[PDB]
Parts: C-alpha cells; structure tokens; sequence
C-alpha cells in the first residue's frame, strides 16, 4: 503493498 | 476523496485472475472469428484494450451479438498474440511475427502497439 | 513464449476503463444489494477482486443471477468504497469507516484490504 | 512504456 498515490 | 491508500499490485492481479477465467472459459461472453479460428473472450476486456472492439460493443445492435467475424485479411496468428497481450501485458514480438501483429494492432487501433511496432522495425532498417 | 515485452501501465489503463464501463453503465451484468441499497456491476470484476464473488459466479446455478442480495449486516458505505477500490486500486479508508470496511472486505474475503485495516487499527489503539 | 520482464 500500500503507498500514497 | 484525495486521502485514500492504493495497492500497488492491485490491476495486475486483476488482470491475472481475468486472463485464467479467460483459459477456463468461465464468463466468455464472445467468439471473435478469424478466418475460420474462433477465440472466446470477455466483451469488456476486449473493450478495455481496443478502439474497434470499444467501436463495436458500445452500438447498440452489435453488443447483443454472441459471433463476431474479422475482416478475412486478419491473420490468426497476429489476432492471438494480441488477445494474450489484452490479457497479460506481455506482447510476444518476433521477426517472424511482426508485420502481422502490427497490422493486427492497427486494424484493433491498439495505438502503443503499433507504436512499439514501428520502433522495432525502423531498428531493423 | 519467454521473448516477451512487457507493457508496465497496461494492466492500470484497463482497470480505468473498465471502471469508465461501470460509470456508464455499459455491459454491467448484476445488480449487488445491500440492505435495499444497489450496486450494478461486471460479474468478472467482482470475482477477480472477491474470495466470495468467485466462489459464487463460479456456482452452476448462482453463475446465471441478475441480483445477489448480501447479507442484512454488511454496510452499504462499506460495500460501496470496497467497490470503488475493485474498479481502481484505491481505498478511502476513514476513521469513521474502517470498521465497516474491515466488516465487509472480511465477508467479501478480500485478504490484503483485511490486512491493511488491522494494520491501521493496530496503531490507533 | 515497453519493459523486458
Ligand atoms: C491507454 N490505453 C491502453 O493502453 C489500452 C488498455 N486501451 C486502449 C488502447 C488504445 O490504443 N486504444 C483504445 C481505444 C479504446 C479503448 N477503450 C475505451 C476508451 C475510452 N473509454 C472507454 Cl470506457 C473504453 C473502454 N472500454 C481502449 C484503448
Ligand atoms: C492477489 N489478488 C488480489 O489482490 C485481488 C485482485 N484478488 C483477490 C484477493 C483476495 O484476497 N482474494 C481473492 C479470492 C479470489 C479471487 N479470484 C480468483 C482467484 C483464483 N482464480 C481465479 Cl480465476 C479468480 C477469479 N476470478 C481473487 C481474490
């Protein structure tokens, strides 16, 4: 996996 | 909203899971025809990835047909590396192969594809 | 074949339009319903994404059903921004919904958004 | 984008 887009 | 969290791998796994309902025929709602070769498919995937097949499924007469038959100058070949490329992301391009896959590509309007395409060729020149 | 070419944003740029396909409402084949509230649709999106879609669309007699009803005590926000990440790799996961998103991806068997709710729990407590 | 995988 999970990040920030 | 613009706080949310993505997972990465998450189209690719969609993609995967897609392409073995594809190999079980499972949801295969199409038969596109090639010279006498049928190909089973999902509508919506062959939407997804081609201006034609977008062209073709969004007429309201044509997105009842279970049989779709391509122009006869199609070759077989060419049309089977694209639908495993629709499905993959993996273009299987050869020497032997390349003149077909890229007026396959055309004629689907499979834009990167030809694009792609034409640079291997133009290195080859 | 091993002499493949890989095309990176492929599987992304389906994903978007098979998402545009949803929003338009073209070729969606099966209306979700939670607790009165519904939810069109492809069959094949849902069961890429969901442990439960899958075994259900893959059902001999549940395959061929236009509406599912879900179970009266899944959360219709829950149900709706699970959906939402299927069709787009996103999830807006809120203080005020993570446990109904947690409730419904666990009904749903969906593994890694599961795993990512405990994980942002766990650092709350 | 093209990549060798
Ligand atoms: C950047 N895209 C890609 O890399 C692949 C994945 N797709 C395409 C490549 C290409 O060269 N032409 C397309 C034409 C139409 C469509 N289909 C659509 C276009 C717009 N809105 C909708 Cl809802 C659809 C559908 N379904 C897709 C492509
Ligand atoms: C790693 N996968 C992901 O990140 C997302 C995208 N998918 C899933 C996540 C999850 O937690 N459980 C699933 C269970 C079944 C399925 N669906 C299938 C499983 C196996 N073979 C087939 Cl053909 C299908 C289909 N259709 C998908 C998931």
């Amino acid at each position: 996996a999970w990040v920030i887009p | 909203a613009d706080s949310c969290i993505q997972f990465t791998r998450h189209a690719s796994d969609v993609l995967l899971n897609l392409n073995r309902l594809r190999s079980r025929d499972i949801l295969t709602d199409v038969v596109i025809v090639v010279s006498r070769e049928q190909f089973r498919a999902h509508k919506t995937v062959l939407m997804a990835c081609s201006g034609l097949f977008y062209s073709i499924f969004t007429d309201q007469l044509k997105c009842n047909l279970s049989v779709i038959n391509l122009d006869p100058e199609i070759n077989p070949e060419g049309f089977c590396i694209l639908l495993d490329f629709m499905y993959t992301s993996r273009l299987n391009l050869r020497e032997g192969n390349i003149m077909a896959v890229m007026a396959t590509a055309m004629y689907l309007q499979m834009e990167h594809v030809v694009d792609t395409c034409r640079k291997f060729i133009k290195a080859s020149e």
